[PDB]
């Protein structure tokens, strides 16, 4: 929908920073094993442009539709790893430990409608995320 | 002396098997500083100095050797225990 969700889970009680990095074949994600890869520890870098929105616990990391990828999730507390055979989207959080990392499957509805209003009643319409 | 795990190219846990094995020497090896225990014997090649305080166990049974002739009191006959100076 709006873009690739990645949901970060952590024990703040507050609005952490996520810096978002990609990168192909950085040590042990090399297809043909250790050091089979074309750039030892790691080709390019980039930094992905992201638009956090905050929840008690819950930051949501919005990326573009394009960087939308599969894969494992290992979550090393300090930083969460989205592991998609040799392709990686790392996710640094500031001043929170990550305590659950996900891509948001379960989406929350669109657009909420009040119609039908009368003294007593209306009725609430929306569309599935 | 530690046993390390060969890393080779191509191999499966490659970041794993480095950070058991930079873990192992961390572990295993004497360092410039803090208390430690060292097992082993340890002989020393170079010079060595002890600024602090040096502890050795039986000084006097290691470094001195006292005989005397029991029954006569006029030739002491001995064989030398090691390199030394008599008095």
């Amino acid at each position: 929908p709006s873009g690739f969700n990645v949901v970060i889970e952590h024990d703040s009680e507050y609005q952490p920073d996520v810096k978002v990095t990609y990168y192909k074949n950085s040590i042990g994600t090399e297809a043909n094993g250790f050091d089979t890869g074309p750039v030892f520890g790691g080709e390019r870098i980039y930094n992905l442009a992201s638009s956090l929105s905050y929840i008690r616990n819950k930051i949501n990391v919005e990326l573009p539709s394009v960087y939308a990828m599969a894969g494992e999730v290992v979550n090393n507390g300090n930083e969460l790893l989205l592991i998609n055979g040799t392709e990686i989207m790392r996710f640094v959080i500031e001043g929170a430990t990550i305590t659950k990392g996900y891509v948001e499957k379960v989406k929350p509805p669109t657009n909420l409608i009040v119609s039908d209003v009368t003294s007593t009643s209306a009725k609430i319409s929306w569309e599935n995320g | 002396m530690a046993e390390l795990t060969k890393i080779t190219r191509g191999m499966q846990n490659g970041a794993e098997t480095i950070n058991d094995n930079l873990n192992k020497l961390n572990t295993i090896t004497v360092q410039k500083t803090g208390d430690e225990t060292i097992a082993g014997k340890k002989t020393f090649s170079g010079d060595v100095s002890v600024d602090g305080d040096f502890t050795m166990k039986k000084f006097a049974d290691s470094y001195v050797a006292f005989f005397a002739n029991k029954g006569s009191g006029n030739t002491v006959t001995f064989t030398a225990p090691w390199d030394c100076t008599a008095e």
